[PDB]
């Protein structure tokens, strides 16, 4: 089976040729399709995309399902690289899940995928309906797919989500591996050889494409550049929500050229590949998770800490249109996403769990009521693989990570007695910004703080921030403390009092609530808005 | 009153 030299290009073309594209058409080439100067009924279809589906699927419909993206901006290493023959490329069965999904992008998807993909690798694309209630996507889609010959529509009859949606394809899937694709991803030139030929080399690797951008607004596709830019890796912040990182200066350093493999501490999790086998062995998805949520976080765990590795190959590049909102309809509340992180805490994160529970307020009730079911079948898999612990994990695969106290002296919200509201860090902040005044909901979160040895009050879901005093409204910026050699500057220590007031030690002065923005004022032990109650939830 | 960072159930882009 394992013959002797490189594939040749004849060798690897795709199972569909691209017709040459007009370059004048909307969206060609990938570039930015804007749609204004719209009469009153295109404004209305519009109106009615957007709210649909969360992305402007009026300039969607105008796309060609056959546009080309101009010209392989790639590295140059990655145009040249060839695939030895031995060991073989592996067939791939791909999966792309889909709930009401718009027709013209779940089949560019699909036509992308045809056109990319070399014939000898593309054994079928598995469509797997999650219970949509758009009648297209019912009849009309099952006999326009039947002209592809490898294309197959599967049906969850009942509305269980993503999890279950991925376990029914890889069930009827009969490659050798498994790549998975959401229903608004557009491949690039040369995406699927550079993760077959690594896990070709590495049957424990579980590898993504560097996901690319397309634009919810205008469809605009991220193109590579071909020189060797910044990348991101996955990583996760201990509300347990995926991320993207730099790259840390050892694996720029470990990787000569785009060719080698980025170690990704999480990943994305809609878009990768797999040996079908190993995806099996190393306990395929926790099947009690429902809708969307927690599963790549969870799957990245049990990869690293149970023998494999996840891999993020730049050669290999899939655009995907990323959402601000779900258009997604939750049958039993949004609940189900902390009771997906609850199980997969209680399984991977040792006693790690409890910086997560303390943040998530909902995650803490969902655990003290017992609610998130049996997870017998999860721990019964980390023993029998002889899975390493989450020590190991932040030790081996994430030691850049921030790691907030198992144990903090304080943590809770902060309540004023003047307005009754709770200092909030608002909607964006990760440096520099105001903060507001919320409603108390005692759900954590952007209401979350603590109280250190050093007199900080520190918000640390994502970064170590502490509060810091200025001459006009508060800030979060990054602590001056972190650990043996640094201190605590003035400015981010603070006395809680016996009048309630928060007073900063380098200012003398007293957080006051009022106004949009927390500022400084003269400390007024009678001004209820210097009032604060430090409540634990 | 926002239950989680703002609009999540969704992947944020890089
Ligand atoms: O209940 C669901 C929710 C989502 N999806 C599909 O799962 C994939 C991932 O969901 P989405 O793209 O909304 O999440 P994001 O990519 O924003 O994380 C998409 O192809 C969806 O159509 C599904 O089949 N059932
Ligand atoms: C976790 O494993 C590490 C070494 O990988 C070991 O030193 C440590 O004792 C273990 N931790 C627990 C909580 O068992
Ligand atoms: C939701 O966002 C609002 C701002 O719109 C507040 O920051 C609120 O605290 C957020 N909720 C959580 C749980 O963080
Ligand atoms: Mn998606």
């Amino acid at each position: 089976h394992c013959l002797p030299g490189h594939y040749t290009p004849v060798e690897l073309k795709p199972f569909l040729d691209r017709p040459l594209q007009d370059p004048n058409a909307p969206g060609a080439s990938g570039k930015a399709f804007k749609t204004i100067n719209l009469n009153s009924e295109e404004q209305k279809e519009k109106q009615a995309g957007e709210e649909k589906h969360c992305f402007n699927a009026f300039a969607s419909d105008r796309i060609s399902l056959h546009r080309d993206l101009g010209p392989d901006t790639r590295p140059p290493e990655c145009i040249e690289q060839k695939f030895k023959r031995c060991p073989p490329l592996p067939t791939t069965s791909i999966i792309i899940v889909f709930h009401n999904e718009a027709w013209s992008t779940l089949l560019r998807t699909v036509h992308s995928v045809m056109y990319t993909s070399p014939a000898i690798l593309l054994k079928e694309i598995i469509l797997v309906d999650d219970a949509s209630v758009d009648e297209y996507l019912h009849d009309k889609l099952d006999e326009y797919v039947k002209q592809f010959q490898i294309v197959k529509v599967v049906r969850q009859k009942e509305r269980k989500g993503l999890i279950t949606a991925r376990l029914l394809g890889a069930s009827v899937a009969t490659g050798e591996t498994l790549t998975f694709l959401d229903a608004h991803c557009e491949c690039f030139y040369g995406w699927l050889e550079p993760l077959l030929a690594r896990i070709a080399e590495n049957p424990v690797a579980v590898v993504s494409p560097d996901i690319a951008s397309i634009d919810l607004n205008t469809f605009e596709f991220s193109k590579p550049s071909p020189y060797g830019h910044s990348h991101n890796r996955g990583n996760f912040d201990w509300s347990l929500s995926f991320g993207w990182e730099s790259l840390p200066k050892h694996e720029n350093k470990r990787r000569k050229d785009e060719t080698y493999p980025i170690r990704t501490p999480t990943f994305a999790g809609g878009l990768f590949s797999i040996s079908k086998d190993y995806f099996e062995y190393i306990g395929s998805y926790d099947e009690e998770m429902e809708i969307w949520g927690g599963e790549n976080i969870e799957m990245s765990f049990r990869v690293w800490q149970c023998g494999g590795q996840l891999e993020i190959m730049p050669c290999s590049v899939v655009g995907h249109v990323f959402r601000s909102k779900s258009p997604h309809t939750f049958p039993k509340g949004t609940q189900v996403i902390t009771r997906n992180q609850v199980r997969l805490a209680e399984v991977w994160m040792d006693e790690y769990k409890e910086i997560f529970y303390r943040r998530n307020t909902e995650a803490a009730k969902i655990v003290k009521q017992k609610t998130f079911g049996d997870i017998s079948k999860r721990i019964d898999l980390r023993q029998r693989l002889q899975c390493k612990n989450f020590t190991w994990y932040l030790s081996n695969v994430y030691p850049e990570a921030y790691v907030p106290d198992l144990n903090p002296l304080f943590s809770g919200y902060l309540k004023n007695i003047g307005n009754r509201m709770c200092l909030d860090v608002g909607e964006n902040n990760h440096g520099g910004k105001p903060l507001i005044m919320y409603s108390c909901h005692g759900l954590g979160g952007n209401q979350y703080f603590e109280y250190s040895a050093h007199h900080e009050i520190r918000h640390n879901i994502q970064k170590e921030l502490c509060l810091h005093a200025s001459k006009g409204p508060v800030q979060l910026r990054e602590c001056t403390y972190k650990g043996q050699k640094t201190f605590a500057v003035g400015e981010e220590q603070w006395l809680h009092q016996k009048d309630q007031t928060l007073y900063n030690e380098a200012l003398h002065m007293c957080l006051t609530g009022n106004g949009e923005h927390p500022s400084l004022a003269s400390c007024n032990p009678s001004d209820p808005f210097q009032k604060w109650i430090f409540g634990q939830n | 009153a926002t239950g989680a960072g703002a609009g999540a159930g969704t992947t944020p882009g890089p």
